């Protein structure tokens, strides 16, 4: 009844494997999803043509989309995946919205992408945005009856990941009326650890921080010397994606400071994403790991949230394209497609995935704390389930 | 100081708080 | 050996909304005046200009239109882009112009970020004084007085943010030189706590550099006046680069019931603005522009604003550079060469000499307005700063 569908996909991600969402790491994930798809919600014969282009986590993403569309031989892709980097994504999202093209990303986590009344109307975020993490922190604070916090983060003025991360907390907290002291520095420059720690010493007892794990170990070390560990202060760091950083023993480096670090981290709690697994996830991981190693690269054991989300990005697109084609529209009705990807729950390769009424994936988080200081053992202490909006400590 | 001779990238977004 | 006639396509990206000083209808008369002036000679005889005027909407629209035009024209690109002026509108267009090797001239894009042209903003030539130019002038003003600290107080929209970018120009320069600055921002479109502003000023510095609407500044000055801050304890400065002709007559005057206090309050306020020169040519230029804009349904300053003057000169500068690149055996498509030709040079603009520095940014000349007679409330220019010379001098 319906002919084969030929969907042109433009994927804009970093070529540089330094990023957890580079083309090499994420491609396998999209391909895996594509197979699963091509074999059926879409008319048989349906095939996706995917172009993988370097976003350079910057201006190049824009240049590529435009060179592809405004070329004499150009045409608009039917689906845009990525960019992930906030400044690379903003321009692409604006264009996707202007051209009525659907855009899905496991990135663009900044608060500004929240307002979708105009410029970002065609963007659905499949991974938890920073404001979702901010909602979790608000629930954690309510649980403890905490009402004030010091936000201390590194702001490199370039990709600014930690600035955008704590912005998620700042937005939610201000909205709710909690007070926050703000302290930023560029970890890419010589650190004035004394000033950092003295500023904290004078502001708040609960400190929410975001900076590289080595920057955090340093702060914690100086705080240790100033006697701030061991009770007087509740420190938090945010490590949502990198498993080498939120894994047990985050204080260890095989350093001459390892002992001091273990003691200092007794006062540190780490926020990360609550991930889930199921039989299929294992296969997906195995298969993903296969392509990536065959592509000469050391893997990050199991795949991060970006790899997972981009696999689920494909599936969510297809579900929306189905219910839209049914209603009699075409793949060219980007606006229609995006609206279909919102306010729904579907099954991803890790478990249920729910997108909220504004086109943003609901996020679940966990808090990791040291439960045995002699050992330096860190375990999950509590979780927050975004959709239900409930924080709960574990038994 | 909401400044600091940085943030050249002040474009394509705004969010809140500097 | 006259070259073959040229067909130069220029894309003008400015706001349709006449609320802006650089709206299309306000600027078009000036561009047309300069084109009229160039065809009778530096370009090959028979050369024609096709100018498309497109709404930038002081936002994302500028980019959308640029892209849509190229795509519709199947990949054909304009030979010259004029504008945008709005900082957030201009950055994406500048990025694409650099990527496509197209020359982009603007009398706007005054923010500090556009200063770095190693890559992203290569291809952008700024024809009007950037905020950092006003910053250098403030540094000299400070060195003149031996002042080394200041409170920067400005309104920040989080939207167009004109005053934020203006004071960023000062902050950047002062930080380079080692002067201390206290920073205090507020959104003047929201409910103002005039007392919190003034209290922060009295707890921070004695030399205050502010930027906000003329009415917000008046409100702040009236409140500083009740706190006894306007009799010499503080030195206030406000920045009004584009519309400061009310002085001489009285920038404090509002035919209001606060008029007398405002006049007293303003005795401690100095206003920084652009030093604007005149010639009989400029005078005629203004009249024609003003007439065109008037029968178009708009009011207008008596001497066309800097954006309008700037864009007129942007065409003379483009033609100047294109003429040289052509004679050198290159084409209008060698945008980088055209851009480099517009840099590091002095030429004759509609109001006098115009010098573009080696980074492709026009040198700015500025004047300082102060109340010279407190009884009357008389405001005059007490000193100027000439950017190229880099010297500040109080007037005799
Ligand atoms: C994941 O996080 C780890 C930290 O646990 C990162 O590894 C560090 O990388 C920096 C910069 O290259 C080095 O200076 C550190 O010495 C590394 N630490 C360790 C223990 O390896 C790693 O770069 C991150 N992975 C990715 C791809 O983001
Ligand atoms: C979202 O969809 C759910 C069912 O999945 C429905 O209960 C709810 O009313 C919808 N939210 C709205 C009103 O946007
Ligand atoms: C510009 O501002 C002045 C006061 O600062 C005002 O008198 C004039 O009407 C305004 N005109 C413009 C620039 O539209
Ligand atoms: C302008 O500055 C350049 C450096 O960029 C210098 O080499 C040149 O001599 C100056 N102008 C000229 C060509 O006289
Ligand atoms: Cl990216
Ligand atoms: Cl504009």
């Amino acid at each position: 009844a319906l002919p084969p569908q030929k969907i042109e996909v433009l994927v804009l991600l970093p070529q540089d494997d330094s990023y957890l969402f580079s083309l090499t790491r994420v491609r396998p994930a999209i391909e895996y999803a594509l197979r699963s798809v091509e074999g059926r919600l879409l008319p048989p014969g349906t095939r996706f043509q995917v172009a993988y282009e370097d976003s350079d986590c910057g201006n190049r993403a824009l240049f590529s989309l435009v060179d592809r569309v405004a070329a004499a031989r150009g045409a608009k892709p039917d689906l845009i995946l990525g960019p992930v980097c906030e400044y690379a994504a903003a321009p692409v999202a604006r264009l996707a919205s202007h051209w009525d093209l659907p855009m899905l990303s496991a990135g663009a986590l900044a608060a500004g992408f929240q307002h979708k009344d105009s410029e970002y109307s065609h963007l659905t975020r499949v991974a938890p945005a920073y404001a979702k993490m901010g909602e979790m922190m608000l629930a954690l604070f309510r649980h403890h009856h905490w009402s004030r916090a010091a936000l201390v983060y590194s702001d490199d003025k370039l990709e600014r990941n930690c600035y955008f991360t704590l912005e998620g907390v700042h937005e939610v907290f201000q909205e709710e009326g909690l007070h926050t002291s703000i302290y930023s520095f560029d970890e890419t420059k010589d650190l004035d650890l004394e000033d950092i720690v003295r500023n904290i010493q004078a502001s708040e007892r609960v400190v929410i921080m975001c900076a590289s794990s080595d920057t955090i170990r340093s702060i914690m070390l100086v705080a240790h010397r100033h006697g701030m560990t061991s009770g007087d202060y509740a420190f938090f760091n945010i490590e949502l994606f990198n498993s080498s950083s939120y894994g047990d023993g985050s204080w260890k480096r095989g350093d001459k400071h390892d002992f001091e670090a273990k003691q200092a981290y007794s006062s540190l709690q780490t926020v990360t994403l609550l991930r889930t697994v199921k039989p299929e996830f294992e296969k997906f991981s195995m298969e993903v790991k296969s392509s990536v190693e065959k592509q000469g690269l050391n893997m990050e054991d199991y795949v991060n949230m970006f790899v997972e989300g981009f696999h689920d990005a494909i599936l969510l697109y297809v579900l929306a394209l189905h219910e839209v084609l049914r209603a009699g529209y075409s793949k060219k009705d980007g606006g229609k497609i995006i609206q279909q990807t919102w306010n729904r729950t579907f099954e991803g390769i890790a478990g249920q995935v729910s997108i909220d009424a504004n086109g943003d994936r609901y996020g679940d988080f966990s808090v990791i704390a040291m439960t045995d200081v002699e050992a330096g053992t860190q375990e999950v202490i509590g979780d927050y389930f975004g959709k239900e909006g409930r924080f709960e400590m574990r038994p | 100081g909401c400044f600091g001779l940085k943030l050249d990238r002040i474009g394509s977004m705004s969010g809140l708080g500097c």
